[PDB]
DNA sequence: CGATCCTCTCGAT
RNA sequence: GAGAGG
């Protein structure tokens, strides 16, 4: 294992990575440093002599050089120590080390590589400091942030590597993927939230900015779209701007739940020739979604054309929110005196509701269902009437928010955050929960020794009352760590144990491959299957698409 | 022995992902060891922008052996092969 | 460890401040806010500047050495 | 005096403790929406009272600001990285020869402390510094 | 601020970490499970401080 | 890092000009991401950068301590009272552009910690170097020049990807690579190898 | 239980109905008895389903299972993968487990099954029983440093 | 290319909906009978009110890269207070010889029913949507 | 006088308060930029540690050093080092300090930006004098010292740009402000119940008249009235720190406008 | 530091959860993620 | 309805609409013939295996069947008349992208299907989060999910934790 | 360690020239200016007065990337009106815009007590 | 006989 | 071997 199935290798390279919105999506930032110690071996070829007699000038210490330069007989020159050096008449047939340039093919990676995806080839793009610059939209297949993760470069040696990397494991040729037949890179972070802000109906552009923003795209025309309003004053809409990215032919069509090509609420989508009609940009058009932009470009335009659609979308809207700005702070998380209020409330019919049905079991007038207990069924109760009020409580929060609140902005546009979160940082964190229960009797006959024996209450048992905002008292403080301790432990066991999973199924299936018979065969020769997925299909190149004859009335089909 | 006559032949009239990738790699190797190049150079240098224009115009005179899975293969030549992609 | 000479946000010389500031806390029995408003630190970035300041140049000159 | 005692969890067992002094025992006979949700008297038997609450921590988290404002794993994360912070670790560091040691130029005491950072040493010997933070999209980096 | 607490062995500063133990003479009685002949255990884990 | 499990490291440092600015000319010495917050739901960061800024302005320490009856609205009231928008956020104006933001950022003071872990510290790359003496393969750790590990589950990506050349590569060229002689009767590495 | 059914207009129709949850197994006694449907009987113990039914209902039982650990946790994985998976451990007539137990006592290479674990023991077999290694697997060409007839290398190249 | 279409209308409704600068205008012409409009208007650069009567014109002309109105001399074929620019993406037949056209100026969509429409309402790139008074 | 027009509010050796008009917001955000990166300022830029028996390193000290504000009043008579044909440094482009300080006193010895002494010919321009803006006239606490103490180390002072590294800022906060009002509509405040009664009035609105709810949106209007507020460091007077803005701003216009003519 | 002195190690039913006798004695944050989580305890 | 297939015949539809510039108003110049005969010849053209013999012809025909159903319910001459209203120049060019898109969709023997299925399985088992079921309500849905149960199936585990019969 | 110098921001290196004018492939009478060692100071500036100017069609200002000084100015001007006389005029306006802003703080200066 | 990956640093034999 | 990092 150590030795053989895996080894330390030369040729590669490690650092802490750092994001760029000014990087195309199949790039890599290599340091300077790194370039400089990485080396790749070219033969002088009369098509390069020229370049590598140059590279070999420069030697090892100023980048666009060489260190070695080997011969026949295969004898290598240092140059950082040769006398010659400075001399070396460069012949066909000998080969130049040279330092790893822009547009060279990579291997870049982030343990653990779960996925294909995990180990992919870029192109080299040699910059100054110290961190690997990427593609934000590529911060996905590798699991990637950048709270102090490091990934790994690996450089090919040979022509036919370069290639195999190049028309393989190049990111383009990865963007549609075969686990889940759909996208596995999409528009994220603040384009993701800049995106939607820029394609609201409200949202309209001044032509000193336009004309920036239409710049800011390499792909370009050099042709002003007529605006959107040409009255007092020409102004262009967000939605327009943004189509300067989208290449044309580029047809794609949604419907959200009111949708009515006349789209009162600005949901669902409609793009025609790369234009877009109606519908509000958000993850459901421009992430990793099934039928969205991304699916699209790459199957109509191509994987190339695909790649050069995250830069565009990329450049035009971080340029926008640049100048536009977004922000969160604490008011963010403050719901109406009103509402708090009702949330109040909320909570007070719930605490009754649970009174009640202890009164009542305490009666022994609670009668339990066929196959459960009579405590079991309290329990069951209990809990529902809690969860039921942190979910009544979060909605009673996420309606008061204003579609200026910048928590619900990032919400609508699928940027970070859902109604939990809302509701946990505004009305109620609630019920905390050890082994699928509520807080257990540590002590005998209590949770705390500042309660009572046999006090089965929501705030007993682990009911926090209180948002994240308004705070938590100790008992709740505590009974949140109990219930937060919980995530940490299975988090550090659903690792290690998913890990040995993982090495079993890839063991088991190595030798599986798609034979010239379209056969599915082991090492053995045995037959796995007749016909790759039943169908001989590649996994990337289908989508889900509706059976039309299936469904409907025997009326509705006949007409 | 073994081998499929040209009449007969089974497999894809069309090349294979893995199949242009070791071609282009193959013919890369050679023209950047000075091997002679078979199409007009129009002031490209890269050996595989030339072996990538060498496969566009049919000039790589390269065969594909496919082996099935009992031993037996399939000889398609790089002329022939369809490339879509 | 000594006054910063200058507020890292805005520039402003603050090196020159320290000691007219604890003898406006002592000598003059004022208050951290009106202290700091009488150095001139009008805006926070200046004002976090000495407020939050720790003089452990004090503590590293008792060492005999 | 016996005013104050000690207890260990097997003992804990048989008492009743009050949270606060106050908020626990005056009597019962107009509230701040802001402020948080406290239940009650409820029981009112008690032995014992904590001397305060924020005492159920140890050292690291006690230099949390507000930690009952977070969601429980953060303040466990914040537990370890508050170890890897670099301050001034002691004052006779320049007379030390330590296998490592990094020194803040200039270490502030925080704008935002707790009661229990007195007797941390904190504010004395700190790990930080005030920046002036926004929270924005600027240039997406 | 030197707290102590520590030792000096050849020059370095160490700290005995707190071991967490189960406490001996306590009468502690488990179910056993189901396959088990027997249905309950009492245990008594006797020591000499 | 802030003082609420929100680490991360520098993407970029901006000179004063470039920075966004506040009307009195504030500028930032961080700037941290909306993105950052909701998921994560670290209130008190929020409430530690509110109450901050008041200390600031008012020189005075904020009580950040837990289990009191500090409020959001309590601070919003003293912030206000600075002449402040009471939640912390401010007006500012684009460092390029000079143009007021659309948007108004939440804007003050904030503890952060300076970490350990720095990229020079970290940076490792290798082209060749030395070898161990068993196994003839790379040496461990960026301290002795090491080579890093290509392990087994990155060899299964270069499987799934069919990359047989690059994979042999990693295997051979880069790291071990050896030329034994074989007897063609027993097949064993006997043969005595007498070159020359 | 939520059902969709056929309605006599055409259309499909939410029809619900009855259906026992059970704690525990006897697939063969209970399919036998009045008033069920012995042809929708179903159980989370795909053995039982396999022992009852044969290998190819045990394989579908076996899919759905390894489906429904992947659907509640609200991830869609293809067809194709899972098929693949339970196929591999199902093409022997049983259930093969993924364990050293399972899929490494099998037919295959020995030194592609020393690779996963008993490594050892595996090796010292191969030597007793006097074993010959095709050498056809991936795992013996990485212990080789020769191209694995995969992909790239799952043909050869001549002029 | 000309006028395609020309009309009065009184405004219905005129709803903000979630909005600052836009509105949806509901109107029906004061020739018409079954004629019908709803639209997306910038109240902020024109603002309108219920029961409002204005003029709305349907035109093709007064392509290439848009310079800037340099006044000047330029005269285009307004005598209009609002002028909008948009793409014809549906045409919806409302049964018998009722049709409605669907144009979206840059997102700002609009709905115009009737039956006339006819030989004049093409499904083009262009069309031009002009409002005064 | 033509083009942008100046109404000088407040000022003072530290401050100008000023309202700029019939400008564009390109220009009064280039002049504001140009006053905080561009303006060449003298700074210390290399220092030679002969003796330093103080509690601070040698770089920590040396850091404080250079950001103590010199006089910078005639500094375009001084040449930047890069330039010199000198080999070196030399008093041409360059100001030489000097400081010696040791604990006579059982009591804490402290180190002031006064101590420093110019060693060099300055030619009679006037430049590398600390600025000393103290009441007791001593002027950036460099370091403290106990009775052994020692720190004996010499200074050479060179022109820079804040681009280069801040303490070349003749710089300090650039209070910048226009469209007290929200008129224009350049920004949508963020609001509970009421954006009015929610946001502070800017000090600047008695200086211009109130929107009137009963107006429709000015959508032709452009921001020209800019309210600013330039603090000065020290190194040269508020005046100059604006009137050096504007001349470098000018300069390298011309310095595009001469590349033109170059090619 | 102070941390460090204060620490606790425990070798090898629910071992890493915070047990609700803990309060008070052992801090309910501080403990490593991962690897010893819930084994090592702080006072 | 929905399923994974491949070739997305409502984008095809749509690109013949847009590229021929179709008007909704004028009829069409195809016939009963060109379209139902046309629709036959395009199946006999998609293919996934290429022997001549019956094994692999009845396999080539199975492999087709869904997207053969796909393609007739799509293609249907009311369909392609008063839905689509394509003429013979788009209706052909739909004929021919459909059998490029369908043959650029078949699997490429070399693919490593083994190590994608372990990683396309692996990969989301790692991500998965809680052992225990988000089922907090009701007591009686206490069956084994997530990990524990991954867990159960690979080792194909004789004493589960959670047997149970669903009886219809 | 791999930063580089501080004035790579405002000093033309061995080879690099201040203006670098390329005619634009895409738009008649369009051209493409790169300024080296330059930011938003210049770019901003020059971008807001070239639009001022009736004959101008397009005028735009990219800084690529933050790492490098340089940025890149498109112009696009009308038929027999050319684009670097376009610059020109934009950069003569703007030095007597300064020159009267110097002049006119001065003239205040001078009035003023403090 | 199994018991995530990779990465770092430290001290001691 | 322990401490740590993602
Ligand atoms: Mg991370
Ligand atoms: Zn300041
Ligand atoms: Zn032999
Ligand atoms: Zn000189």
């Amino acid at each position: 294992r150590g030795n053989l199935m895996g080894k330390r290798v030369d040729f590669s390279a490690r650092t802490v990575i750092s994001g760029d919105p000014n990087l195309e999506l199949d790039q890599v930032g290599v340091p300077k440093s790194i370039a400089k110690t990485l080396t790749y071996p070219e033969v002088v070829t009369p098509y390069n002599i020229d370049r590598l007699t140059q590279l070999v000038r420069n030697g090892p210490n100023e980048h666009p050089g060489a260190k070695y330069v080997i011969r026949d007989s295969g004898d290598r020159i240092d140059l950082r120590y040769s006398k010659r050096a400075g001399d070396i008449q460069l012949q066909y047939g000998w080969k130049v080390e040279r330092h790893i340039m822009d547009n060279d093919p990579v291997l870049f990676n982030r343990q653990p590589s779960l996925h294909k995806m995990s180990m992919m080839a870029h192109r080299v793009k040699v910059i100054p400091y110290s961190t690997f610059r990427l593609n934000l939209s590529v911060t996905s297949p590798y699991n990637a942030d950048f709270d102090g993760d490091e990934m790994n470069l690996h450089v090919p040696q040979s022509e036919e590597t370069r290639a195999e990397l190049s028309q393989l494991c190049a990111v383009p040729l990865q963007i549609v993927s075969p686990q889940s037949n759909k996208p596995c890179m999409g528009i994220v972070q603040d384009t993701l939230c800049g995106i939607r802000k820029l394609t609201l109906r409200d949202t309209f552009i001044e032509l000193d900015q336009v004309l920036n923003m239409l710049y800011w795209v390499p792909d370009w025309d050099g042709v002003i779209p007529t605006p959107a309003i040409i009255k007092p004053k020409p102004l262009w809409s967000g939605k327009q701007i943004l189509s300067v990215a989208i290449p044309n032919g580029i047809h794609l069509q949604r419907f959200d739940e009111g949708t009515t090509l006349l789209s009162p609420k600005d949901n669902g989508m409609l793009i025609i020739d790369g234009q877009i009609i109606f519908g509000v940009v958000e993850k459901k058009t421009v992430g990793s979604s099934n039928g969205g932009l991304i699916h699209v470009v790459t199957r109509e335009k191509g994987p190339q054309v695909c790649a050069k659609l995250f830069g565009n979308i990329q450049k035009v809207v971080n340029f926008w929110l640049l100048h536009n700005g977004f922000s969160t702070g604490i008011g963010d998380t403050i719901a109406d005196g009103p509402t708090m209020r009702e949330i109040t409330e909320t909570i007070a019919e719930a605490k009754k509701k649970v009174l009640d049905v202890t009164k009542e079991a305490q009666a022994n007038l609670l009668t339990a269902k066929h196959g459960m207990t009579l405590r079991e069924s309290f329990e069951d109760n209990v809990v529902r009437f809690l969860n039921e009020a942190r979910d009544k409580a979060g909605r009673l929060a996420e309606v008061n928010l204003k579609d200026l609140n910048n928590v619900k902005q990032m919400v609508m546009a699928g940027s970070k955050g859902s109604f939990i979160n809302i509701a946990q940082m505004s009305a109620c964190v609630g019920q905390q929960s050890v082994e699928g229960k509520r807080i257990a009797f540590g002590f005998v006959d209590r949770t705390l020794p500042h309660f009572s024996k046999d006090d089965y209450s929501p705030e007993s048992k682990g009911f926090v009352e209180n948002s994240y905002l308004r705070g938590l008292t100790p008992q709740e403080f505590f009974f949140h760590a109990m219930g937060g301790r919980e995530g940490l432990i299975d988090t550090a066991v659903k690792t290690a144990e998913t890990g040995y999973i993982q090495r079993r199924l890839v063991k088991a299936l190595e030798d599986i491959m798609v034979h010239y018979d379209n056969t599915t065969r082991n090492s053995l020769g045995n037959v796995i299957q007749f016909i790759y997925g039943e169908d001989g299909m590649d996994a990337a190149h289908i989508e889900k698409q509706s059976l039309d004859t299936i469904g409907g009335s025997d009326a509705a089909f006949e007409k | 022995e073994k081998a499929i006559p040209k009449d007969q032949r089974a497999t894809t009239p069309y090349m294979t992902k893995y199949e242009r990738a070791r071609i282009l790699g193959t013919r890369a190797l050679q023209i950047s060891m000075n091997a002679p190049v078979f199409v007009d150079l129009e002031g490209e240098t890269d050996p595989l922008r030339i072996a990538m224009k060498e496969l566009a115009e049919k000039k790589i005179p390269l065969v594909i052996r496919r082996y099935l899975p009992d031993g037996s293969f399939e000889d398609w030549s790089v002329e022939e092969l369809i490339v879509d992609l | 460890m000594i006054v910063p000479v200058r507020c890292f946000s805005c520039g402003k010389v603050v090196g020159d401040k320290w000691e007219s500031y604890l003898n406006l806390l002592q000598e003059d029995e004022l208050d951290e806010g009106t202290a700091l408003s009488r150095l001139g630190l009008k805006r926070y970035c200046c004002r976090r500047m000495i407020l939050t300041h720790v003089d452990l140049i004090e503590k590293f000159l008792r060492y005999n050495p | 005096e016996g005013l104050v005692e000690y207890i260990d969890a097997e003992e804990e067992e048989s008492i009743l403790i009050a949270m606060q002094p106050e908020d626990l025992e005056p009597a019962e006979a107009d509230v701040d929406p802001a402020k948080r949700i406290r239940v009650s008297h409820h029981a009112t038997t008690f032995t014992h009272c904590e001397i305060h609450p924020s005492m159920i921590l140890g050292v690291a988290a006690s230099i949390i600001p507000f930690p009952d404002h977070n969601q429980s794993p953060r303040n466990t994360y914040q537990s370890a990285m508050g170890k890897q912070a670099m301050g001034v670790f002691l004052t006779n560091y320049n007379v030390r020869m330590d296998t490592m040691a990094n020194i803040l130029y200039y270490p502030q005491k925080p704008l935002g402390t707790t009661r229990a950072m007195e007797y941390l040493k904190f504010r004395e010997l700190p790990a930080g510094q005030n920046a002036i933070v926004a929270i924005a999209c600027y240039s997406g980096y | 601020f030197d707290m102590g607490g520590y030792f000096i062995i050849n020059g370095s500063e160490k700290v005995l970490i707190a071991q967490e133990r189960s406490a001996g003479n306590i009468v502690q009685v488990f179910k056993k499970a189901a396959p088990s002949p027997i249905s309950h255990v009492a245990e008594i884990r006797s020591a000499l401080e | 890092a802030s003082r609420h499990g929100q680490k991360g490291t520098i993407g970029i440092t901006y000179r004063r000009e470039d920075m966004p600015f506040t009307a009195e000319g504030i500028v930032p010495d961080l700037i941290i991401n909306p993105h950052a917050i909701p998921s994560r739901m670290t209130v008190a960061h929020l409430i530690e950068c509110l109450l901050s800024k008041v200390a600031a302005l008012s020189g005075n320490e904020g009580d950040a301590s837990p289990f009191t009856d500090i409020t959001v609205e309590g601070i919003s009231k003293l912030l206000r009272e600075h002449g402040y928008q009471s939640r912390g956020f401010e007006v500012m104006y684009n460092g390029h552009t000079g143009k007021k933001l659309m948007a108004q950022i939440f804007f003050g003071p904030t503890y952060y910690q300076r970490l350990r872990h720095m990229v020079d510290d970290k940076i490792h790359a290798r082209a060749r170097g030395p070898m161990q003496v068993l196994t003839r393969q790379p040496v461990e750790g960026r301290s002795r020049d090491g080579g890093l590990r290509f392990g087994e589950m990155e060899r299964d990506c270069m499987i799934a990807h069919g990359a047989a050349s690059f994979l042999k590569e990693r295997l051979m060229e880069a790291s071990d690579a050896f030329r034994v002689h074989i007897c063609g009767i027993c097949g064993l590495m006997t043969v005595i190898a007498k070159l020359n | 239980y939520d059902r969709k059914v056929p309605s006599p207009t055409g259309e499909y129709v939410k029809e619900p109905e009855w259906v026992l949850e059970t704690d525990g197994v006897n697939l063969s006694e209970v399919m036998t008895v009045p008033g069920i449907d012995p042809t929708r009987i179903y159980t989370n113990s795909f053995i039982d389903i396999m022992e009852v039914l044969g290998i190819e209902a045990g394989r579908a039982a076996l899919y759905k299972e390894v489906y429904n650990v992947i659907a509640s946790d609200g991830s869609y994985v293809n067809y194709r993968h899972m098929a693949l998976l339970v196929d591999v451990m199902t093409t022997q007539g049983g259930l093969t487990s993924v364990t050293r137990h399972g899929f490494n006592r099998s037919n295959t290479g020995a030194l592609m099954r020393c690779s996963f674990e008993e490594t050892v023991e595996i090796l010292f077999e191969a030597g007793a029983s006097a074993e010959l290694d095709d050498c056809r697997g991936v795992s013996e060409n990485v212990i080789l440093g020769q191209m694995a007839p995969i992909g790239t290398g799952a043909f050869d190249v001549m002029i | 290319s000309n006028t395609l279409f020309d009309d009065i209308f009184q405004v219905s409704e005129v709803d903000p909906g979630r909005y600052n600068k836009v509105c949806r205008i509901e109107a029906a012409s004061t020739t018409q009978d079954q004629c019908k409009l709803t639209l997306d208007i910038n109240v902020e650069l024109f603002p309108v009110a219920a029961q409002d009567s204005l003029t709305v014109t349907i035109a093709s002309s007064l392509t290439r890269s848009w310079r800037p109105p340099q006044a000047g001399d330029r005269s285009l074929a307004d005598d209009y207070d609002y002028v909008m620019y948009g793409t014809a993406y549906k045409f919806e037949e409302v049964s018998k010889d009722l049709i409605a056209v669907y144009y979206s100026f840059g997102g700002l969509l609009m709905r115009l029913e009737g039956n006339y429409r006819n030989l004049n309402n093409l499904k083009q790139e262009n069309a031009y949507l002009l409002i005064r008074r | 006088e033509e083009g942008p027009q100046v109404k000088i509010r407040e000022a003072s050796k530290d401050n100008v308060d000023f309202i700029l008009s019939n400008v564009d917001l390109a220009m009064a955000n280039s002049l504001r930029r140009v006053m905080i990166a561009e303006i060449p300022t003298l700074a210390i830029d290399s220092v030679e540690v002969e003796t330093n028996t103080t509690v601070l390193a040698d770089e920590f000290i040396a850091h404080r050093l250079g950001l103590i504000p010199l006089q910078s009043m005639d500094i375009e008579q001084l040449e930047y080092s890069r330039d010199c044909f000198c080999e070196d440094h030399c008093d041409k482009c360059s100001v030489v300090l000097t400081l010696q300080a040791f604990g006579e006193s059982e009591s804490t010895t402290n180190v002031y930006s006064k101590d420093l002494v110019i060693v060099s010919n300055l030619m009679g321009r006037n430049i590398g004098h600390p600025i000393i803006q103290d009441k007791e006239g001593n002027g950036v606490l460099i370091c403290k010292l106990r009775k052994g103490q020692e720190l004996k180390l010499t200074c050479v002072a060179k022109k820079g740009i804040a681009k280069e590294h801040a303490k070349w800022g003749p710089a300090a906060a650039i209070e910048f402000e226009y469209d007290p009002w929200n008129k224009l509509k350049h920004t949508d405040y963020w609001y509970e119940q009421d954006s009015a009664k929610e946001w502070p009035q800017s000090k600047n609105c008695e200086y211009e008249d109130p929107p009137n709810e009963g107006d429709p949106f000015d959508y032709k209007a452009q921001a020209d009235t800019f309210y600013m507020n330039v603090e000065s460091v020290g190194s040269i007077p508020v005046d100059q720190v604006v009137v050096r803005g504007i001349d470098t701003l000018q300069k390298k216009v011309a310095s595009i406008l001469l590349a033109l003519t170059q090619m | 530091t102070l941390s460090h002195l204060r620490r606790t190690n425990t070798p090898i039913a629910k071992p890493r959860q915070l047990h609700n006798t803990h309060w008070g004695l052992v801090c309910p944050a501080e403990t490593p993620e991962g690897q010893a989580c819930g084994l090592v305890k702080n006072l | 309805a929905n399923w994974p297939l491949p070739v997305n015949i409502r984008r095809i539809i749509q690109n013949a609409q847009q590229t021929f510039h179709i008007d909704h108003t004028k009829p069409s110049d195809l016939t009963i013939k060109d379209i139902v005969l046309g629709v036959k010849d395009l199946q006999e053209n998609l293919l996934v295996l290429r022997g001549k013999n019956e094994i692999i012809q009845n396999a080539q025909r199975d492999a087709v069947t869904l997207f053969c159903c796909l393609l007739r319910s799509r293609l249907a001459t009311r369909r392609v008349l008063q839905e689509y209203r394509l003429t013979k120049q788009a209706f052909d060019w739909v004929l021919s992208n459909i059998e490029a898109q369908f043959l650029r969709s078949v699997v490429h023997p070399g693919e490593m299907v083994g190590v994608l299925a372990a990683q396309s399985i692996g990969e989301p088992a790692t991500q998965m989060t809680l052992n225990t079921f988000h089922f907090a309500g009701v007591a009686s849905k206490k069956v084994t999910s997530g990990v524990p149960r991954l867990k159960e199936i690979l080792n194909v585990a004789k004493n589960m934790k959670t047997p149970s019969l669903t009886v219809y | 360690m791999n930063a580089p110098d501080r004035f790579e921001l405002f000093l033309l290196g061995e080879g690099e020239s201040k203006l670098k004018i390329d005619p634009d492939t895409k738009a008649p009478n369009a051209v493409v200016i790169t300024f080296e060692k330059e930011d938003h100071t210049l770019g901003n500036l020059i971008r807001a007065e070239l639009l001022n100017d009736r004959k101008v069609l397009f005028a735009a200002y990219k800084v690529e990337h933050p790492f490098f000084a340089r940025f890149k100015l498109r112009i696009q001007t009308t038929e027999g009106y050319d684009p670097k006389d376009a610059l020109k005029n934009a950069c003569n306006s703007i030095i007597n815009k300064l020159g009267a802003l110097k002049t006119n703080f001065e003239t205040e200066w001078n009035l003023q007590t403090l």
